[PDB]
């Protein structure tokens, strides 16, 4: 229930 | 031994004071009045010889400090003045200096005859004062044409800058240099 | 009594112009002939006069919550310009 | 780079 | 010993070349000016350095870290 | 397709500090902003996985502006121009270092 | 007259005290005929004083013998708001030579009257002499004598009860050889190191101060007030047409009798040698090499010496000049690429050091030459020389480099057999040796 | 043909040109320039050593000799004015020798030791060498040799490798203002020195690195550590202070080797401070890299972001709105700061401002904290009155401008403030408001020079924004301004000099402290980068969350440790004290876990439940453009619309307490200079 922005910023620092 | 920096020492250091004696300060005024108010820089040569002649022949840091204060300049260009310039030491001397060793128009008629003996009667090497303070042997920077001698210069900063005298001596020989050294000795001033 | 009142009623106001474009005059009009009263008014306001090169004359107001509301000045007379802040500070606030 | 004696 | 050598050292039974080079001691020159060349025969040692002896303290030679003090004064 | 999304930076590398001359100025480059990169964790190398980590400084090259934004477009990057700062020649003189200071005041 | 030139007499030298025989003092100087109506000369104005100037002929005293006249009147005619400043150079530094400090030993007043000439000639306020730091009684000479002419009225408000206010100021070096360049005298003078400017600007647009300002020698300047009494027409008959006037002249080396001496410019130099100063010692037969003004310029071998007139232009036709009329004869005996070393020593003890090709061309050329000096070279290396004689002369900024690589280039035209001489007897010591 | 590097020639009147020659070529160019300008106009770059265009022409090192018709020497171009129908021939065989000369006499003292010389690879000497006089040495005697001078922790010497240029002395006489540096001696045997020993305490010395040709003055921490040819080059801005200085950033792998300056003659002119230059050894060093909260012991624990994000989150609902603070630290961007400011108002709270002395200033107007002459305007003014402001230390560029102006247009200066220590001459006029209050009310001889200036310039400093008297100091100074004419539409005299980086997008933004007193009322205090705060006004039992790259204090306090980025290593738009907005180019990658500062509160944004309407930087730029249009037309300069006319009249009265010292130490004032070694040992030897 979370935008990608949420997932990528989890992710990385790079989008 | 002239080197183109300073090392810190105990009669020659930053931190020692050092002004224009009263008697100086009317020689330094009319010094300054030679040259427009805004142009005081123009008086350094001038003001430098004269802290030489009171400070017994010499140049240390603080007397370089005391006319950069006078003239309102920044020290290093007053270094850069005392550096360029060859009449001006920036190490101690003895109260006359003597200056030999000259330069080509006077070797030609054998000029190198004179240093020697007077290192070997005076006990020293060159620019190295005597145990007693009297006597230093200097680099002689010539004039003219050297023809009727080979000649010595002698720089008398016994008297500080009310006695001060520069002179040159001419047909100089081992023997006539030794007397004029003893005559210095003995406070009579040399013929010449 | 309402130019008295839009500190209670907003907690910002921008007003964005352009420097030299004709669209903005009435704008710039109004800022020259109203900020002295408007700030008088409310010292406790920040009313921004942020101008940019290009940009269209117009004017913003923040409420609580972070709400905004915006009205776009061109093609507008200085006295309906402030009829605009009027509404602003008395709807929506 | 610089050692502790100033060697490169 | 120090930070420099230990990054690639890890060996401590031999000494390392900085203390090595420390150990030789300053050579010794009747003059103000030396040239180091690094090696007896100078196309096998490093490019000819000219190093001043006017300081007191012993001058370095920059490549291979020959010391040089004047004999004299 | 992914990589042709990225966003780029079009300019005109400035000349350097520590050297007078001016002989690689002129030049227009993309930059590809390429700022992924670790320590391999056996020598200590620098490791990347961005294939363009060295292309926009190594190959390719542009003799102008137009040149570099048509490159661009083509390829559908987004391309943000820097605009490149140039000096302002002045009138210099030698005889200004002997300027008179005036009558004192 | 216009044949032969030579044998000046006593009415017709200017510097009736050079040998010191009387009182170089105030009244002795208006006894010898100094400050005789200066008032009638300083009101007949600028225009009248430059014209004069520019009709006696004067040619620079210290070297370069340009026109003294056209020099003066370069300075400007109206005021921008900054004052005119005229600078005697009296920083004769130069080996062999002595005649500005005769001049300022024995006829001071002669310089004090010719300061406020060329100062009202130069519509110039003030007066700055800039004398050699080793000229401590001289220095103190001149000053004693410039009280004389202050407290006579001669000198400061209203000189000679003429209107014009002239100040006249004694300054002085601390040893440097290059302080005689008249842009590094304006440097030392402003109280930096003596290192010369580039031109433009030119002084008489920016110098002392970046105000108008005009740099003349000594003897320039002492003989316009002789020549203004006398007449342009008296002092333009001597010598040949260009190179008008009398010279001073000092004669030194292996000569029987040396000496200095005024004398008729363009005299022959043979002439002047066996004239006033008994010959060559042991016969002109016995003469190598003569250095005709100065160590600043290239020697001329026997054969040259036999013909040539003592001028600005004769001199200047066989590589050499004029310079400052300093005499240096050499005889057979002499080591002449000694005599050359030597100079290049000086030359390079001398550099200030600001420009690369003098501050780094004079030390290689002192070495070639310390090395040559004993045949310890190659063949081809006077050939190197030469190069690097010619790489250092035209490409600084002042002319201490010409006068650095001149003596090196004489050397090679006119000894090369004796060097190449030497490296061949080196050479053959070398053979069999080892 | 193209000027040499794109060079601008700007023509007061097309009758004041004049037409030379180039190689046969027509060149026009204003009357004053030299042969060597002229020679840069055709597009024709002449070899030079000694001269610099910034510096006052020296003619020593003879290597621009060039051949003009109708002269018979070589004529030293960078010296020798430009006069109508010159023919000036730069590669005729004169010229051609001339250069093969000079270069052979430069190397022939020249050491042998290019392999340890660190210019080597980027070296004018070698290029030089290699191009004009590919002549084979002959020369087979002794070199001199020179020993070295000890000049500080920041430049290195090898005085072997000095050629004598005299660029150093120059610098240091003529842009320094410290006349440190001389040449001593005479002859070949002339060395660059100080003669005593001392070091180089400007604070421009580190530009003597790069205006030096060789390698005797180099950088002392860069010393061996690479060459230039493995290095990659981004173009950037400083973050120091407020002048937004262009930079060079230097780097090899993910770690920035060295900073040079890059050229703008607007702001910096190919010139940056020590702080600038030496500051890049911080970047590496008590870098935060991962999320951390405080454990059971009060000690940190190192977490994932989502657990982190979710325990901020939970908290920041368990206060009230008026009791969250959010502080933007002195480094951050504008994107950051905007975001920062909606996430904090979308929680129902209006503390939000930028750390610093202008934390709440009226920012209704730009004029009011903008330095409205420009740095470039500064060298029009014939008058500099300083106001509780030392731009030598709060803003080193702007005050090499005016040492710049007052050298060459000898503008007088007037400081009214604390004693300092100026390097260019000025009269110290008071050292508080009673001497603004003597200025207004005239009678005096600066008041008369005031009003004798036909360009005058008042520097009020942003030091004064946080005294209890600002209104009254504002009111006195903008009365000053009015008497004497400041203002006009033809000069605007009057400037405010911000400190930090972040200040002026701040005040755009409208990030300004409502409540004095909200930071000892607060429950949730967000520290964004906001180091120089004093956290001992917070509550202790206040949930302090820091973000940030570095960090002393606040990181002691905080609960909550969020690691962000650095300016080298992201993309963020700063604005300067004149209101010229700028954006940093990434260089490097970021350390550890760490994430861009506006990532990072968008992320807490959506985990606190707030929904803010952009999800990247372009987003947040879109939104930017409704609050401060200017911060996202990056390069452009324009002009102030509006005056003090629209202030209120203020008659709050004029407190006697004198104006005190923003920046205490130069090199200690922000955490990333507060993490290297280098800033340190320069606080410890020279200050
Ligand atoms: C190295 C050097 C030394 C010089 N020394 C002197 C000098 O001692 N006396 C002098 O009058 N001119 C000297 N000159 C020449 C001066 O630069 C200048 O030409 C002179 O003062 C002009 O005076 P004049 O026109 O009366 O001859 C020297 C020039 C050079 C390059
Ligand atoms: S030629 Fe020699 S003396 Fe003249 S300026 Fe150059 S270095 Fe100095
Ligand atoms: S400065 Fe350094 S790189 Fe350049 S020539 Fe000299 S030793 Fe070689
Ligand atoms: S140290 Fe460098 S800048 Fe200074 S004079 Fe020597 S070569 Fe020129
Ligand atoms: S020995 Fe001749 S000048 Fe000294
Ligand atoms: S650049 Fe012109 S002489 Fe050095
Ligand atoms: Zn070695």
């Amino acid at each position: 229930g979370k935008t990608d922005f949420l997932k990528n910023f989890y992710t990385s620092n790079y989008f | 031994t002239a080197l183109n920096y300073h090392l810190d020492s105990p009669d020659n250091k930053p931190d020692l004071p050092w002004e224009f004696s009263e008697a100086n300060q009317s020689k330094v005024k009319e010094i300054l009045s030679y040259y427009p108010s805004n142009y005081k820089q123009s008086a350094v040569i001038p003001l430098l010889d004269l802290a030489q002649q009171q400070n017994g022949g010499w140049l240390p840091v603080s007397a370089m400090n005391a006319v950069a204060k006078v003239i309102e300049v920044a020290p290093i260009r007053v270094y850069e003045v005392a550096t360029f310039y060859s009449m001006f030491n920036r190490a101690k001397v003895g109260k006359y200096h003597l200056l030999v060793c000259g330069t080509t128009p006077c070797m030609i008629r054998g000029s190198r005859d004179i240093e020697s003996a007077l290192l070997d009667h005076l006990g020293v090497k060159r620019g190295e004062v005597t145990k007693d303070g009297l006597f230093s042997v200097g680099e002689m920077e010539c004039m003219g044409c050297c023809v009727n001698a080979p000649m010595i210069t002698v720089a008398d900063y016994s008297n500080g800058s009310e006695g001060y005298t520069y002179n040159y001596f001419e047909d100089v020989t081992p023997e006539k240099v030794v007397e004029i050294v003893e005559k210095l000795r003995k406070g009579e001033k040399p013929p010449h | 009594a309402w130019r008295g009142s839009i500190s209670k009623s907003m907690k910002e106001l921008r007003i964005l112009l352009c420097q030299s474009s004709p669209a903005s005059a009435p704008t710039r009009t109004f800022v020259e002939k109203n900020y002295k009263d408007l700030k008088s008014l409310n010292p406790k306001l920040p009313i921004l006069i942020r101008e940019c090169s290009g940009v269209q004359p117009q004017m913003w107001a923040r409420y609580d919550m972070g709400v905004e509301r915006c009205v776009n000045l061109d093609g507008l007379t200085e006295p309906q310009i402030l009829k605009a802040l009027e509404n602003l500070v008395k709807s929506g606030a | 780079e610089e050692r502790e004696d100033g060697s490169r | 010993v120090g930070n420099h050598t230990a990054k690639w050292m890890q060996d401590r039974s031999k000494k390392s070349p900085m203390e090595l080079i420390s150990e030789v001691p300053p050579i010794k020159v009747d003059g103000r000016i030396v040239a180091c060349e690094g090696d007896t025969n100078p196309a096998l040692g490093h490019p000819i350095e000219f190093i001043c002896l006017d300081l007191n303290e012993p001058a370095i030679c920059k490549y291979c870290g020959l010391r040089y003090v004047q004999d004299h004064h | 397709e992914e990589h042709l999304s990225r966003k780029v930076i079009i300019y005109s590398p400035a000349r350097t500090a520590t050297q007078s001359g001016s002989g690689k100025l002129g030049k227009w480059k993309i930059n590809f902003v390429s700022t992924l990169k670790w320590e391999n964790p056996l020598m200590g190398w620098t490791s990347t996985g961005d294939p363009y980590a060295n292309v926009g400084d190594s190959a390719l090259a542009f003799d102008s502006e137009e040149a570099a934004k048509s490159f661009a477009e083509r390829h559908g990057w987004d391309y943000k121009v820097k605009k490149p700062n140039t000096p302002l020649l002045k009138v210099k003189s030698y005889s200004d270092n002997f300027k008179w200071k005036g009558n004192p005041q | 007259e216009k044949t032969h030139f030579g044998g000046l007499k006593d009415e017709d030298r200017i510097f009736t005290n050079l040998y010191g025989l009387h009182d170089p003092f105030l009244k002795g100087a208006m006894k010898r005929g100094d400050w005789h109506r200066t008032k009638d000369l300083v009101l007949k104005g600028t225009d009248w004083i430059v014209n004069e100037m520019k009709k006696s002929g004067l040619r620079g005293r210290g070297g370069a013998g340009f026109p003294s006249g056209l020099k003066w009147s370069f300075m400007p005619k109206v005021s921008d708001g900054r004052p005119s400043y005229l600078v005697v150079n009296a920083d004769e530094s130069e080996p062999g030579t002595c005649k500005d400090r005769e001049i300022m030993r024995h006829d001071p007043h002669k310089l004090l009257e010719g300061c406020l000439i060329a100062g009202v000639g130069m519509r110039a306020s003030a007066a700055y002499i800039y004398i050699r730091g080793e000229y401590v009684n001289e220095r103190l000479n001149l000053e004693k004598a410039r009280r004389e002419a202050y407290a006579a009225g001669l000198l400061g408000k209203n000189a000679c009860g003429s209107g014009y206010d002239f100040e006249v100021y004694i300054h002085f070096g601390a040893g440097a050889y290059i302080c005689g360049e008249e842009t590094a005298l304006l440097e030392s003078l402003e109280g930096k190191q003596g290192k010369p400017r580039l031109k433009p600007p030119f002084p008489a647009n920016a110098g002392l101060y970046g105000c108008p300002t005009t740099v003349t020698n000594v003897e320039t300047v002492a003989v316009s007030p002789t020549i203004l009494r006398r007449g342009p027409e008296w002092f333009s008959s001597f010598g040949r047409k260009n190179n008008a006037g009398t010279k001073l002249f000092c004669i030194s080396g292996h000569v029987n009798k040396p000496c200095t001496v005024e004398e008729e410019m363009s005299i022959p130099l043979k002439e002047l040698i066996e004239r006033h100063c008994g010959g060559v010692r042991g016969g002109w037969d016995n003469l190598l090499a003569i250095i005709p003004g100065g160590s600043s310029v290239p020697l001329i071998p026997k054969n040259i010496c036999e013909d040539v007139l003592m001028d600005f232009d004769a001199l200047k036709a066989v590589q050499s000049g004029l310079g400052t009329a300093a005499v240096i004869v050499m005889d057979k005996s002499t080591d002449v690429v000694d005599a050359i070393a030597r100079l290049s020593y000086f030359y390079k003890h001398e550099s200030c050091g600001q420009c690369t090709p003098c501050r780094e061309g004079t030390g290689w050329l002192w070495m070639i030459m310390e090395r040559m000096k004993v045949g310890n070279a190659k063949l081809e290396e006077i050939d190197m020389l030469q190069e690097v004689t010619k790489q250092i002369e035209g490409h600084t900024i002042c002319a201490l480099g010409d006068a650095a690589a001149w003596p090196v280039q004489g050397l090679i035209r006119h000894f090369r057999p004796e060097l190449e001489r030497r490296i061949r007897e080196r050479a053959e010591r070398e053979l069999l040796q080892a | 043909r193209n000027p040499v590097g794109g060079a601008r020639v700007h023509f007061s009147n097309p009758e004041d040109a004049i037409e030379v020659f180039v190689d046969g070529y027509a060149v026009k160019v204003p009357k004053g320039f030299t042969v060597l300008q002229a020679c840069e106009v055709a597009g024709v770059d002449i070899p030079r050593f000694c001269y610099h265009s910034r510096l006052s022409i020296a003619g020593n090192c003879r290597m621009c000799l060039v051949e003009v018709e109708k002269s018979p020497k070589p004529v030293a171009s960078c010296a020798m004015p430009a006069l109508p129908g010159m023919k000036i021939k730069t590669d005729t065989p004169i010229a051609k020798k001339a250069r093969e000369g000079v270069m052979e006499f430069l190397l022939m003292n020249h050491p042998l030791d290019c392999p340890i010389c660190d210019q080597g690879g980027e070296c004018d000497l070698q290029d030089q060498s290699m191009a004009f006089g590919s002549d084979r040495g002959r020369f087979t005697e002794m070199k001199r040799s020179v020993v070295d001078k000890n000049l500080g922790p920041l430049v290195k010497t090898v005085m072997t490798r000095c050629i004598q240029c005299t660029r150093c002395v120059r610098f240091a006489s003529e842009v320094a203002g410290v006349q440190d540096l001389g040449i001593l001696g005479r002859g070949s045997g002339e060395e660059i020195g100080t003669y005593v020993e001392k070091l180089m305490t400007s604070e421009l010395s580190g530009n003597v690195i790069d205006i030096c040709p060789v390698g005797a003055l180099t950088s002392k921490p860069f010393a061996f550590k690479a060459r230039n040819w493995e290095l990659k080059a981004t173009e950037t801005i400083d973050v120091s202070d407020a002048v937004g200085s262009n930079i060079r950033v230097d780097s090899r792998g993910p770690e920035v080797m060295r900073i040079i300056p890059r050229l703008n003659e607007d702001i910096n002119e190919e010139w940056i401070s020590d702080k600038t230059r030496f500051c890049y050894d911080g970047l590496k060093r008590q870098r935060l890299s991962d999320p951390m909260i405080r454990d059971s012991d009060g000690r940190f624990k190192a977490v994932s972001w989502r657990d982190a994000l979710a325990v901020v989150g939970d908290i920041i609902h368990q206060v009230k709105p008026d009791e969250i603070v959010g502080v933007a630290g002195q480094l951050s961007d504008a994107e950051s700061m905007m975001v920062l400011k909606d996430f904090v108002n979308r929680m129902g709270s209006d503390n939000v401002w930028c750390e610093g002395t202008a934390a709440g200033v009226d920012a209704d107007l730009r004029y009011s904290y903008l330095m409205n002459t420009s740095i470039s305007g500064l060298e029009n003014a014939d008058l500099f009155l300083l106001i509780g402001t030392q731009p030598r230390v709060e803003a080193a560029m702007v005050n090499a401008r005016i040492c710049k102006t007052v050298r060459a247009s000898n503008a007088k200066v007037g400081y009214v403030g604390p004693p300092a220590e100026f390097n260019y001459d000025c009269k110290h006029l008071g050292t508080g408001p009673d001497t603004l209050k003597e200025i207004a009310e005239g009678r005096h001889p600066f008041c008369t020079a005031l009003k004798n200036a036909k360009n005058p310039a008042i520097i009020v400093g942003a030091g004064l924004f946080n005294r209890t008297d600002k209104n009254a100091i504002l009111s006195s100074v903008e009365s000053i301004a009015q008497a004497n004419n400041v203002v006009r539409p033809d000069w605007n005299g009057l400037n405010f000099l911000l400190q930090y980086a972040a200040q002026a997008a701040a005040l755009d933004l409208g990030l300004i402290q409502q409540s004095a007193k909200a930071l000892e009322s607060a429950k949730f205090v967000y520290l964004m980068g906001a180091d120089d705060v004093n956290v001992d006004k917070i509550p202790k039992d206040a949930f302090v969350v820091y973000q940030g790259h570095h960090g002393d204090k606040a990181v002691y306090r905080a609960n909550v440790i969020l690691p962000a980025s650095a300016f080298t290593e992201k993309e963020g738009t700063y604005e300067n004290t004149e209101g010229f907005t700028q954006q940093t180019v990434p260089a490097v990658p970021t350390v550890g876990d760490a994430r861009d500062d506006w990532k990072i509160v968008r992320a807490l944004s959506e985990v606190s439940g707030v929904k803010l309407p952009y999800n990247s930087i372009e987003g947040v730029r879109s939104r930017i453009k409704s609050v401060a249009p200017n911060l996202v037309h990056t390069d452009e300069r324009e002009p102030a619309a509006f005056g003090p006319s629209l202030k209120p009249e203020c008659k709050e009265a004029m407190s006697t307490t004198p104006f005190q010292t923003v920046v205490e130490n130069f090199y200690m004032t922000n955490s990333i200079t507060r993490a290297s070694k280098i800033m340190a040992q320069c606080s410890a030897v020279l200050l």
